[PDB]
């Protein structure tokens, strides 16, 4: 339902395995909801601003700013998920970082989804 | 978010690695707020222990066979109860206040998030000796002092059993006589020998099964299941097959939700 | 347990030190200590954590060492044949204590005649 | 198409990263919402 | 203690060997408690005069009259005879307290301990380890408790089919409530716990203080030679089969060919 919508919206999904995306979704679904709802209930403030501090809290930015609540979202990454994994992981991660594509990297490390949802923050994120 | 608290797993081999698969699976479909950390020895190959490391949170590994373990004094003294110290390395995870141990060869049927309220090895009353701790599924909570006493009882007087069942019953008497919270209602460790040995009990009380154990010499990965007719190769009288379900349910689940993920890494 | 009685103890000991500290700052200005105020939230937090360290449903020990051979013990078996399981229904709690009791040891640092000398009454139904 | 075949294909983990699945696809859906 | 019983069922003459073997093992381990068995008019006029010899009170149950206060409940679970017979241990008002002991079970120490637990204090069952073995059980006669019985076997009867599973239904409370009433396995060993999990026979074994013999084969049918003391199963240990054939042939056969056969 959550996870079904998810990807009505944002074409993404969330694999079974994984606990922290799944929290995720779970969490930022709730955020979500709670700040549309805080809106809706109260007298529309036109100025709210949400401030997403990680990538996990990032799947409520992707929702907020897709089901077009007027709430001002901030995204900020704290670390890039797929630059932990590229350093040591690769041999040389800063040098040919133009060079990597970042999606076949991202794929290659099973960890594609929660790249997704960090790329797709950014992506949402006015600021 | 309970970063505090795990359910642990030991897996000895690749072939237990498919129990804890199951297992592991079992506890995310009945949605556990609390973290699954398997305990792997050095026998579980690469290609496994990447699953094992997708399913759950922490693959902790356990050898008793290097000189730099805990245990590997313990076990040149008793050199039989190799997978009994690689067990009780449980205690050692110390990063969590408590944990529920569940043998590979367990699977949850319902949220159990409740064991977490019992305290110190509080397990269902064993089949067969009822005043014996089922080490399948128990509350515990780590400590270097509790470890370092079991192996020390390891050493000195090993196990009845020989076994983890025997070490720590022989340690933790209490449990027998001294408080009935420490006992766990046999549907939180429901072996199928009581299936098949009482059945009565398990028309009546079956239903409210929470924790399915699958003991006997062979264990649910060794059936053969044919998708097709959704059928378990059917022995004569196994245990285990005394219900369709709770095998069904096991296999089930292996093909729904771990083949992807063993195929995905080579197996 | 005698772990947690010492942190409850050094707790009791820092939140006495600092309402020590308040109740002589707040006396030197003429003002008898508004109670409320002279607990900080650094301190709530602290005893918050001394009184979750307390919490147990399990009943203490009947012994205070671990034997090495339980089993067999004819004072345990008894104690529990007899039901002394010191649940907290029960008005008699029974401690068994399998050691010498000695000045290096960590718990009852006291020599035989010094806890002779704190006990109410001594049972020697010697046959 | 394989259109909700295509949330199952995430669920079991398996993705198509190169192809169908890739950000910038993602990136198209997330575009009908402007900044 | 005239107050104090251990109760015994017999419903036949092959029983009635059972719970002389038992009844004899009470008196061995001497103790202070009135030995009460409950016959049905099954068990013959001369075994009855061999019980009497054993027991101090041979109380004659009969659920088949019509007098009996178990008989319209029969009429309704014709196949619960030997429970609803069983049952009648409830209806003995003149004793504060007693141990039921079926007439397969031994014991090897004295159990006047058993008085100590209250009502329904039985030893947790090999098998579902949450229905309590009613082969050795400590309860509190009541007309009310009787008659409350009777009704759940009209009503439900049992689960087991059996007495286990009557008195398992009505005492739910003893799985969870209380860890007084779980009597120690010790107090009623059933010899397939030692079989299935012999380990721990061998360890907490030498301490068993009842032997309960639930097997297809009873220990009055086993085949006994007086030579060497032996036995022609779950009996593992086959000593605990051993002392029961002698002390049947000790102190049995004499009061046996006394009264007949």
């Amino acid at each position: 339902r959550w996870k079904g919508e998810l990807w009505d919206t944002c074409n993404i999904g969330v694999p079974w395995y994984d606990r922290e995306a799944n929290d995720a979704v779970l969490f930022g679904f709730l955020t979500t909801w709670f700040l549309g709802e805080f809106l809706a209930q109260s007298e529309e403030k036109p100025h709210v601003v949400a401030h997403f501090h990680e990538w996990l809290a990032g799947v409520g930015l992707c929702l907020c700013r897709a089901r077009r609540l007027p709430v001002a979202t901030i995204f900020t990454t704290h670390a890039t998920l797929l630059g932990r994994y590229l350093c040591a992981g690769a041999v040389d991660f800063y040098n040919n970082l133009e060079n990597f594509n970042v999606d076949k990297e991202a794929g290659e490390r099973q960890i594609y989804h929660r790249y997704c949802m960090e790329r797709a923050a950014a992506h949402c994120a006015h600021v | 978010p309970m970063t505090d608290q795990a359910f642990v797993t030991l897996t000895t081999n690749d072939a237990y690695a498919k129990g804890a698969l199951v297992l592991g699976s079992s506890l995310k479909q009945h949605r556990t707020t609390r973290r699954l950390v398997v305990l792997a020895t050095p026998q579980v190959s690469d290609s496994m222990r990447k699953v094992l490391e997708t399913v759950f949170d922490e693959v902790i590994m356990v050898d008793v066979l290097d000189s730099g373990d805990s245990a590997h004094l313990t076990l040149m003294k008793r050199p039989e109860l190799g997978v009994t110290l690689t067990k009780l390395h449980c205690w050692s995870l110390t990063q969590y206040s408590k944990c529920v141990f569940m043998d590979a060869d367990t699977l949850v049927l319902a949220n159990i998030d409740d064991l977490f309220d019992r305290e110190e090895l509080s397990a269902a009353p064993d089949p067969g000796w009822p005043d014996c701790f089922n080490s399948g599924v128990f509350v515990y909570q780590p400590s270097v002092e509790t470890y370092n006493q079991l192996l020390h009882l390891a050493s000195e007087q090993g196990s009845f059993d020989g076994g983890d069942q025997g070490i720590l019953n022989t340690f933790f008497s209490s449990w027998a006589t001294t408080d009935i919270r420490k006992h766990l209602p046999f549907i939180y460790n429901l072996s199928s020998i009581s299936i098949f040995s009482y059945l009565p009990a398990f028309k009546v009380f079956g239903a409210s099964a929470k924790v399915v154990h699958f003991l006997g010499r062979v264990k649910p990965w060794n059936y053969t299941y044919d998708p097709k007719t959704k059928s378990v190769k059917s022995e004569a009288h196994d245990p285990n097959m005394t219900h369709p379900e709770f095998l069904i349910l096991w296999w089930n689940i292996f093909t729904t939700n771990v083949l992807p993920l063993l195929q995905q890494f080579g197996l | 347990g005698q772990a947690v009685r010492k942190q409850l103890w050094d707790t009791a000991n820092t939140v006495k030190e600092k309402f020590g500290r308040k109740l002589y700052e707040s006396l030197l200005v003429g003002s008898l200590p508004d109670m409320n105020k002279m607990l900080d939230k650094e301190d709530f937090t602290m005893m918050k954590r001394a009184i979750f360290a307390t919490q147990r449903q399990s009943f203490p020990p009947v012994c205070t060492h671990n034997m090495l051979d339980d089993s067999s013990d004819p004072i345990l078996t008894t104690i529990r044949r007899i039901g002394l399981f010191n649940s907290s229904a029960d008005r008699v709690k029974v401690i068994f204590h399998p050691e010498f009791l000695s000045s290096t040891s960590p718990l009852l640092p006291v020599d035989y005649e010094e806890f002779v000398r704190g006990c109410h009454l001594g049972v020697f139904p010697s046959y | 198409v394989s259109s909700e075949e295509r949330k199952e294909r995430w669920e079991q983990g398996q993705a198509d990263y190169m192809g169908a699945d890739s950000f910038d696809n993602i990136k198209r859906k997330l575009d009908t919402y402007l900044q």
